[PDB]
């Protein structure tokens, strides 16, 4: 450990790999944990907060991009904001010149160019942060899982975080129940709080740990903090 | 001294580059993809493996169309291969804005060419550990070219690269000896979903999804789309019957 | 301290290691070639290696064409040949627009000799692993042949050669201008000159070559083209017959 | 249109026909009031087939004729063989962002082993667009008329060369900014032929 | 000898476990998942640090928590150590 | 140009850069100074070890910022140079844009705050430079004597010292002087200078260079002659004592 | 990587100094030495030319002092190269001086000008320092006859004879002693020759390593005399030395 | 991307000179042995022309180029350094004089901008010093005909005569003896002569010798008649004939 | 000697990292967050008898409603400052009210990242991040009094009671017990002075310590020397009684 070349993005290792990248990795893997999933008509992200003290606050690891979409924050918290910042103003510009909401597959792809630009040149570094992207577009309800190597596919559910790959196994048991759900947020919401709660080791949800978004065609991208998510535990 | 491969533009006493040789290794590490030429176009073909259920079917693009006719595919690292596509897309649109008709399949390759011998050229930036196919109908016949790591690329009348390039790249000089006065566009689909196959016995440890898409003059008529409909499974049947 | 063999500096020993460095990386393909100057023209002759039955080989070419009146011909690898292919054309064209007239074979081999230091000089950036040949017969000199080189000096030669053989090329041909004191061949019909090569390539090299194992450019005056696969087939038949 | 500056104007045309399509100009050049060359040719070759006429403002179109020889040299050796559409677009791109600075009149005709003849012209405004025939300058102002009910489709070599030779003796006793002798290019499947003609020929009809 | 894949990787975790007691309840296929890009040596160190954490617990048989803390425990590429970034 | 930036954090939380600029000073010659009521002082020594110096034509070791305030540097005579040329700019900017002659508190902030940017800024280096600002604000006799370390923190002094010899002026500083009770007599601010020199200097003369400020823009510098005036009263009441 | 290439070319020692201009500093003691006295009615300048031989030529060659100003003539101690940069720099900024206010530049503002170069290159810019020295003579109405030296580390002062150069304690040692408020600049010439030949690597004296340029001011009153010393002139002060 | 070296290749060596410099004299030292001499009526310059392959070109490379039409220059370093430097020494040339004096610098002038360049590639970052030695040597209507020795450091020394290449050591001796206060043109050329054949190691004759001489002002040279103020350049190269005929007059 | 931007093995970044551990090489920073009020205060660490209390001033003043403290290396406060008065009163100009303190908050922290060797697509030149410590404090008409902490490596903790620099640990575990939801503004400001009599290496008093406050109506105010003397006495009495 600790060998080889550490100092820039832009040597390729003996292996055919590249250290950078894979500890950039390292970091959504020891970060926040957090779990999501979606239906056919919506889709639902939780999230576990955390801090440093019991006297602190929990940071929102969710930030709203648009009325229609939204993001989630995991691994690096402050490089969220670079991206976020650079993915409201790919919506917004879409509004004022093709005046069309920006689809979620389309999303993915414009991340994606922006982290391979400082991966593939000296001077920047790959965003660590991870990012769920969720949204309803006339296609149907999509997620993606965003990745510092620029990995973007599409998918049921997933979860990114510390032993948030434990969590997993819920949803694939339950691959098949969730995505016949239609037009009922509250059992929906419900199967995100099983999956996150296998994956709980020192304490459990609480009232300011719990943090649920959810977003689709008849009720809009909204933010659920404090006691808004406490019928859900 | 130690160091000739800590860095790009330094040169090996055996005159070779680590930087470009240590970028083909991650070639072979990435998902197999091949190709087929035919008499009046191209035929591509790629193999995505599946890692867990949650992937949601056919909603994973592998082959992404530059302008129109021009298909492209890649085998390697994900935001290499979507950067040279993005770059082809902006040197096939601002063709088409001075020079009128669109840049035939010979010509495109020039433009990734040049692009891709830049990076290696200076230290600031690294070059490209994925390997691109591009091809499809140009204003006279057609052309397929595979972009090596280190920039060098020839005419392909067949394409492998990927984990099961040794065994895919055995099976397309099968093809030629089998077709060597000349091969349709329909029987090339359901051939290219044979390679696939056969090529599997090295990734058969995980899931598969087939994608193919081709273009020629004789249905699509100069256009680059994927298989979709009773094509597809067509393909898959014919291909699992052999084996 | 350790450095001095990375990037190009002033070495203790009073030399410099990556341009020596740069001459292993021209030979990378192996590839034999040697041109001779007629008497109203001067013909160049390639090895034509297809490693791959999958590679067309209309498509494979090292001999690239700068203009109608300018052929260029590249020892080296294609990657780096192909950037300085495209880059060379850009400054041949500039001449045309820039100066009225068309650019002659010293004057192109000496900009592109300026610009391979510009890439040896500065340090952040690398020289070319290829040996850029033009073949071009001027109005006032005529006939004349400049081989370029990573270093960056051009120079003029008679009979010139390349590839590991370069040695046994150079001899052979040398007893031919020493024996007969002249500095051209007297023939002249530019078909005669074809042949009159590939008797003394083949007497040095020591293998009989065939339709698509060459590749021989023709610059005559005020025009230049390549033989195709149909030519180079019947200059071999016609020596056969007559000796 | 400055004030003192050199015009070329006058009359150029280009009629296809079945075996290829042959263009047309004159040799005189009024500038303002006098004329500044008279034994001066408006043609200009871009490409072997490929062929341009100059008409407007002479420093705008000398200039213009020069770029556009160092884009298809570029397309040539690089791309491939051009076609009469590609180098008709080399000449628009030039004529919209110089508009303002660069307005002249261009039009560009050349011969294709697939297409055949071609004529692309390009008005003041640096649009594109096909026509078997197509005139511009001042001199042929007056010759509208007689060149629309007289043109016939898919006609031989002889009756293209007396279908202009006709044509632009209308442009030059009507219009004195047109004269001198008729210099054309003919493009056919052989190769690039030069026709002059005198002003003692056309005249005597 | 490529790094192995995630069925390779559940099969080669499951055997050295046979001379171990557990209550079978544990998932091979998912700890896999949890091993990105480790050699044959590096697997071979999660049952031997699962084994240590029983002895600390006190637990009379290795569960499925003992493996996924025991990648939590420093072996490749794991620091913790009361290090939050936030 | 050069844009690597220099300044790196070392693993204990300090920085290379910064605390070896710091060592500048401490082999520069000794600069001391001290503040009374209505007056304050600012002491400087020379180096002896080259001769032949001519005295007008020498740069004075207290540069004039203004009429009523100046800067006395230390460490490095190289870097101090650029300190006292963009503080003089700022001077007669200050006194432009905002139609007000500059205080001694705003003069340290700049100084201080040119200091940070080099620290902050990628491709440069700090300062080895350590500059005593004092003067007089303008309707103000209260003196303001501000130190400027190479760290980039300023801080108000008394008495205090830089250079070699630091720690045993200090040291005669807080003992023999008291900063509740400062002198109110300008003879007193000089003859407490010249001592706080004797420990360093080691009985020398034209090594000796003391400036004094006054209120109402009035700067008068002591002469070689004017200098040894008191150290003979004062090496009278020393060896005596 | 830019970072290995490198070799930070300023950076402070663990002592607290740079590296790159103490290593400048031994350049001096390498090259060409300059001597200079201020006297009285003028200033004295002097150096000598390191690696001559027969068959360099001396009919008009000065490989050091130059001049920069009518009033104003200077000595160059160290590599000549970097001494071309600042030279061409000099008489930009002297005669800008001219351009604005329309007087003579003094000698204290053309020293801090490229003084403040120095610094440039040593604060910033990532490059090495200059390894040339500078002694610059001149006068003025203001103080009068000035005489200045140069640094790579940009810090300059007033001196009355000040030696820079080969034997830099060694030169300086015999000028101290000798040196004199009331010499003149006959005198001076004596003193700055007679140093030359016991500190040099020769046997004897000629004249063509020798240069000599003095400042003089006769009748006319405002503007002095600058003449650099031919070897013509050269020959016929060492017979007065007593050198011969 | 850009350049990411800023810094300057050229450090400072403990024993207070530079690397890059101290091995650049090296690759003077070791290559094409030139030479050169000054005398009353002229300046005459000489070098070899090594062959690298029996069926190299002569007559297609110069090793004498043409600054302006007064002064030549002749170079012992290697190639590549010597065409880029030249090719910016006359657009300085050119710039600075003929297109603001009018006129041509001087021998005195010219070598201060020829000099420029080179010492600013030792200190800039992004670019090594150039290996190669020029002498400037040329003719003015004041200072008369001079010889400048243009060193890789940057630093530049007048010189009656020098020889710079392999054999550096030996030549330099020879010239001093050789060399006195009166000499014509012609005469400096069988000095040159006598030098060189003895540096000779391979074939002797004119295709192999670059000669050139800067006389009086030739005006069958100048291409063209009827203005008294240009008379024509006294720069001359002898061709392959010329050059073997003084060649047997040794 | 690597690039800024340089990965570690732990998933976190190098620089940065080190910055956290060089907040307690300075002074000690605490405050307590109420509903009544924030009461903020810091340590000069005079290290000579000769310097001035007024002259060190570890609190500043970003808006009458909103003020904050340093601690550390104070070199890189001053830039933060600058900038963090700027984007408030700025905000001012655009919006015509006070920004608020959270808001506040994520523009400052945003400074931190602005570190690298020639970034792409803008221009931001920074050496190295700022390695000093601010507890960012203020009052909205929204959520309330709030205190806050910017940390060098981009992200922000709203604390009721925080205590930064070398009180990190120890000082920081007493506010655990010692805070409570209910705690006045008067009884806040003797539970500050309590942990700084025993935190501070000399005698407490009010050359070694400044105070400051936030409330609703006067805003961000400075205790005067008479004002902290008063509570020192006060002190003396809340710690020996029974």
């Amino acid at each position: 450990f600790r060998n080889n070349y550490d100092g820039d993005t832009v040597t390729f290792s003996p292996t055919g790999r590249l250290f950078q990248v894979e500890y950039a990795l390292e970091a959504i893997k020891q970060g926040s944990v957090t779990v999501g999933l979606r239906s056919n008509t919506h889709a639902v992200l939780v999230a576990l907060k955390r801090n440093a003290d019991e006297l602190s606050s929990y940071q929102k690891k969710i930030i709203k991009c648009d009325e229609h979409m939204g993001l989630s924050l995991a691994g690096l918290a402050p490089d969220a904001r670079v991206l976020s910042n650079y993915l409201r103003q790919q919506c917004n510009y879409s509004s004022l010149v093709f005046n069309r909401k920006l689809a979620v597959e389309r999303a993915g792809h414009l991340l994606c160019d922006k982290a391979q630009k400082n991966t593939q040149s000296y001077g920047g570094r790959p965003y660590g942060v991870g990012l769920l992207i969720i949204g309803y577009d006339k296609s149907g309800a999509h997620l993606l899982e965003f990745q510092p190597s620029g990995n973007v596919t599409e998918l049921y559910g997933t979860a990114i975080g510390a032993r948030s790959q434990g969590a997993k196994t819920y949803l694939e048991r339950t691959l098949d129940t969730f995505i016949k759900i239609d037009g009922n947020p509250d059992e929906l919401i419900k199967a995100g709080v099983e999956a996150i709660s296998q994956s709980l080791r020192d304490e459990s949800l609480t009232v300011d740990n719990l943090s649920i978004a959810i977003v689709g065609k008849d009720t809009p991208f909204t933010i659920y903090d404090g006691e808004a998510v406490a019928k859900y535990i | 001294g130690t160091g000739y491969d800590l860095s790009n533009s330094v040169f090996s006493p055996d005159g070779r580059n680590f930087q470009v040789e240590y970028a083909v290794k991650a070639v072979e590490n990435g998902t197999t993809s091949i190709g087929i030429k035919c008499n009046d176009g191209v035929v591509f073909a790629v193999e995505k493996l599946i890692t867990s259920k949650l992937l949601v079917p056919q909603k994973n693009v592998k082959i992404q169309v530059v302008d129109r006719h021009i298909g492209c595919v890649y085998s390697g690292l994900i935001p290499d291969g979507r950067h040279l596509v993005n770059r082809g897309r902006e040197e096939a649109a601002s063709f088409k804005k001075l020079y009128k008709t669109p840049i035939p399949i010979p010509a495109f390759a020039d433009r990734l060419g040049q692009y891709v011998q830049a990076h290696t050229l200076y230290n600031s930036v690294r070059p490209f550990g994925v390997s691109t196919i591009f091809g499809g109908v140009d204003k006279n016949g057609a052309h397929l070219y595979m972009l090596e790591p280190s920039g060098s690329y020839w005419g392909y009348k067949g394409a492998a690269t990927g984990k099961g390039r040794q065994s895919a790249k055995a099976e397309l000089e099968k093809l030629v000896d089998h077709h060597p006065e000349g091969l349709s566009a329909r029987e090339a689909v359901k051939q290219a979903a044979k390679i696939i196959y056969l090529a599997h016995e090295d990734n058969k440890e995980k899931d598969f999804e087939l994608e193919i898409s081709w273009c020629s003059l004789s249905e699509t008529n100069g256009l680059h789309k994927f298989v979709k409909g009773d094509l597809l499974q067509e393909a898959i049947d014919f291909a699992q019957k052999e084996i | 301290a350790g450095y001095d063999r990375h990037i190009t500096i002033f070495s203790p020993e009073g030399r410099l290691y990556q341009v020596e460095y740069a001459f292993k990386a021209t030979n990378q393909t192996n590839i034999n070639s040697l041109a001779v100057r007629g008497k109203d023209c001067t013909v160049v002759i390639s090895q034509k290696k297809v490693p791959d039955k999958l590679l067309d080989p209309t498509t494979v070419s090292y001999i690239f064409c700068i203009s109608r009146t300018i052929g260029m011909v590249v020892n080296g690898p294609i990657p780096d040949a192909r950037n300085a292919a495209l880059r060379a054309k850009a400054e041949a064209a500039e001449f045309r627009y820039k100066y009225g007239y068309d650019m002659p074979c010293d004057v192109l081999a000496k900009r592109m000799a300026n610009l391979s230091q510009i890439y040896t000089q500065r340090a952040y950036m690398r020289p070319l692993g290829v040996i850029l040949t033009f073949v071009s017969v001027d109005e006032e000199l005529g006939p004349s042949i400049y081989k370029t080189d990573p270093a960056g000096y051009y120079v003029g030669y008679k009979a010139t050669a390349t590839g590991p053989k370069q040695q046994e090329i150079t001899t052979n041909l040398e007893n031919h201008f020493k024996k007969s004191k002249i500095d051209h061949i007297n023939e002249e019909s530019w078909e005669k000159v074809v042949e009159f090569a590939i008797t003394h390539m083949i007497d040095a090299l020591g293998t009989e070559f065939s339709k698509n194992d060459l590749e021989v450019g023709v610059a005559t005056k005020d025009k230049f083209f390549t033989l195709s696969a149909e030519n180079i087939e019947e200059r071999l038949v016609a020596i056969a017959e007559q000796d | 249109l400055k004030k003192g500056e050199v015009s070329l104007g006058t009359s150029i045309m280009a009629v296809t026909f079945k075996d290829g399509v042959i263009l047309g100009a004159d040799s005189r050049t009024t500038t303002g009031a006098y004329i500044a060359n008279r034994v001066t040719d408006k043609l200009t070759r871009v490409h072997d087939k490929i062929w341009c006429c100059r008409s407007g403002s002479a420093a705008d179109t000398q200039a213009i004729a020069d770029i556009v020889q160092y884009h298809l040299e570029l397309y040539t050796s690089q791309y491939g063989t051009p076609s009469t559409e590609t180098a008709a677009s080399v000449f628009k791109e030039l004529c919209y962002e110089n508009k303002d600075n660069l307005t002249a009149g261009i039009i560009v005709a050349g011969y294709d082993d697939k297409n055949k003849g071609e004529v692309y012209t390009i008005p003041l405004g640096g649009s594109v667009h096909k026509l078997p025939y197509a005139i511009a300058g001042s001199g042929s102002t007056f010759i509208y008329g007689y060149c629309d009910k007289n043109f016939r489709e898919n006609m031989s070599k002889e009756e293209t060369v007396d279908f202009i030779k006709h044509s632009l003796s209308q442009a030059i006793k009507w219009d004195g900014s047109s004269g001198g002798v008729i210099r054309m290019v003919v493009l056919t499947a052989a190769g690039v032929e030069r026709l002059i003609f005198y002003p003692d020929e056309y005249e005597q009809l | 000898f490529p790094l192995p894949s995630e069925d390779s990787r559940a099969q080669i975790l499951q055997i050295h476990s046979r001379k171990m007691t557990t209550d079978d309840d544990i998932n091979w296929q998912e700890l896999a998942r949890s091993t990105d890009e480790f050699n044959g040596a590096q697997l071979k160190a999660v049952t031997v640090e699962a084994g240590m954490i029983a002895l600390r617990n006190g637990q009379s048989s290795v569960k499925h928590e003992d493996f996924v803390e025991g990648i939590s425990e420093v072996q490749a590429r794991k620091s913790k150590s009361v290090s939050f970034y936030a | 140009g050069y844009d690597r930036a220099l300044s790196i954090f070392s693993p204990d939380g300090h920085i290379f850069q910064v605390e070896y600029a710091l060592e500048a000073v401490k082999r520069g010659t000794c600069a001391v100074g001290v503040k009374g009521k209505n007056c304050v002082v600012l002491g400087c020594e020379r180096r002896s070890t080259l001769k032949l110096q001519d005295t007008r034509i020498t740069p004075s070791k207290v540069s004039k910022i203004d009429s009523h305030v100046v800067l006395s540097f230390s460490g490095l005579n190289a870097d101090s140079r650029i300190l006292i040329e963009k503080a003089r700019v700022e001077a007669q900017s200050h006194r432009l844009t905002l139609e007000d002659p500059v205080t001694v508190e705003y003069l340290t902030r700049y100084v201080a705050g040119v200091q940070q940017r080099y620290t902050q800024s990628g491709g440069v280096r700090p300062f080895g430079v350590s500059t005593l600002i004092a003067g007089f604000d303008p309707r103000d006799d209260e003196p303001k004597l501000y130190q400027t370390e190479p760290s980039g923190i300023y801080s108000s002094w008394s008495a205090q010292t830089i250079g070699r010899n630091s720690k045993t002026v200090r040291e005669f500083l807080e003992k023999n002087y008291d900063r509740k009770e400062p002198p109110a007599t300008v003879e007193e601010c000089v003859k407490l200078t010249v001592r706080s020199l004797l420990e360093v200097v080691q009985t020398g003369a034209k090594n000796i260079e003391i400036t004094v400020v006054k209120p109402d823009s009035d700067i008068v510098a002591l002469s070689s002659e004017e200098i040894n005036q008191y150290v003979t009263q004062i090496e009278q009441e020393k060896q005596e004592q | 990587g830019s970072r290995r290439y490198d070799s930070r070319t300023t950076i402070f020692s663990p002592e607290g100094r740079l590296y790159q201009v103490e290593y400048a500093l031994e350049s001096i003691s390498h090259a060409g030495t300059a001597i200079g006295i201020m006297a009285s009615d003028g200033i004295v300048l002097a150096a000598e030319r390191k690696v001559t031989s027969t068959l360099l030529e001396q009919d008009t060659s000065t490989e050091k002092l130059y001049k920069l100003n009518d009033k104003i003539a200077v000595a160059v101690a160290g590599l000549t190269a970097d001494a071309e940069i600042l030279i061409n720099t000099a008489r930009i900024h002297a005669q800008n001086y001219l351009k604005t206010y329309n007087e003579d530049i003094p000698v204290e503002i053309l020293v801090r000008r490229l003084s403040d170069i120095k610094q440039g290159y040593t604060q910033h810019g990532g490059l090495r320092p200059f390894g040339v020295s500078f002694i610059y003579a001149g006068y003025d109405d203001r103080y009068g006859y000035q005489l200045y030296t140069s640094n790579p580390s940009g810090n300059y002062t007033g001196w009355k004879a000040i030696s820079v150069g080969a034997n830099t304690s060694a030169a300086q040692t015999l000028l101290q002693m000798d040196y004199k408020d009331d010499m003149k600049v006959d005198d001076a010439i004596e003193l700055a020759l007679k140093t030359l030949s016991k500190t040099t690597d020769s046997s004897a004296l000629t004249y063509d390593r020798l240069e000599f340029a003095t400042i003089r001011k006769g009748a006319n009153d405002g503007e002095v005399y600058q003449k650099i010393f031919k070897p013509q002139e050269i020959k016929d002060i060492l017979v007065k030395t007593g050198i011969t | 991307m850009t350049d990411r070296y800023s810094f300057s290749l050229t450090t400072f060596s403990p024993s207070g000179k530079l690397g890059q410099i101290d091995y650049a004299l090296t690759a003077v030292k070791q290559g094409v042995t030139s030479l050169g001499i000054k005398a009353t009526n002229g300046v005459v310059i000489a070098t070899e022309k090594k062959s690298s392959s029996p069926l190299a070109m002569s007559e297609t490379l110069s090793k004498v180029s043409l600054l302006t039409p007064d002064i030549g220059a002749v170079y012992s370093g290697m190639g590549p350094d010597y065409r880029v430097l030249v090719d910016k020494s006359r657009k300085v040339a050119h710039t600075s004089y003929k297109r603001i004096y009018g006129e041509y610098p001087p021998t005195k002038l010219l070598v201060s901008e020829v000099a420029k360049i080179m010492q600013e590639a030792t200190q800039s970052g992004g670019v090594r010093p150039f290996g190669v030695s020029l002498l400037i040597a040329g003719h003015d209507e004041f200072n008369g005909f001079s010889l400048y020795q243009v060193d890789p450091s940057g630093s530049y020394f007048p010189w009656k005569a020098t020889a710079i290449g392999k054999g550096s050591v030996a030549a330099k001796t020879f010239l001093e003896k050789r060399w006195n206060d009166e000499l014509e043109l012609e005469d400096a050329i069988h000095i040159a002569l006598l030098t060189l054949k003895e540096s000779v190691e391979g074939e002797f004759n004119g295709d192999t010798i670059e000669l050139a001489i800067i006389g009086d002002e030739n005006p069958d040279l100048l291409g063209y008649t009827g203005i008294p103020t240009d008379k024509g350049p006294r720069f001359r190269k002898l061709t392959s004939q010329e050059i073997n005929d003084r060649l047997e007059a040794l | 000697d690597r690039g800024v931007s340089t990965f570690s093995p732990e998933g976190r970044l190098f620089q940065v990292e080190y910055s956290l551990e060089a907040i307690k090489l300075g002074s000690t920073a605490i405050g307590i967050a109420t509903k009544e009020g924030v009461v903020l205060g810091v340590e000069k660490r005079a290290t000579s008898p000769l310097l001035e209390s007024d002259s060190i001033e570890k609190i500043v003043e970003i808006d009458r409603h909103i003020g904050c403290a340093m601690s550390g290396l104070t070199a890189d406060a001053r830039s933060m400052i600058e900038h963090a008065r700027t984007a408030a009163v700025t905000h001012n100009l655009y919006y015509d009210e006070d920004i608020n303190v959270e808001s506040l908050t994520q523009s400052v922290c945003d400074l931190a990242l602005r570190f690298g060797e020639g970034a792409s697509g803008e221009e931001r030149l920074m050496s190295r991040p700022f390695g000093v410590a601010l507890l960012i404090a203020g009052h909205d008409a929204d959520d309330g009094y709030q205190l806050f902490h910017a940390e060098p490596s981009g992200t922000f903790y709203r604390y009721n009671a925080k205590a930064i620099g070398s009180g990190s640990e120890g000082a920081q575990a007493e506010l655990l017990n010692e805070w409570h939801s209910s705690l006045t503004l008067k009884e806040a400001e003797l539970l500050v002075l309590k942990i700084l009599k025993q935190v501070m290496e000399e005698k407490l008093d009010e050359n070694n310590a400044q105070l400051s406050c936030i409330t609703k109506q006067d805003g961000f105010k400075i205790y005067d020397n008479e004002k902290t003397a008063e509570l020192i006495k006060e002190l003396k009495e809340k710690e020996a009684a029974e």
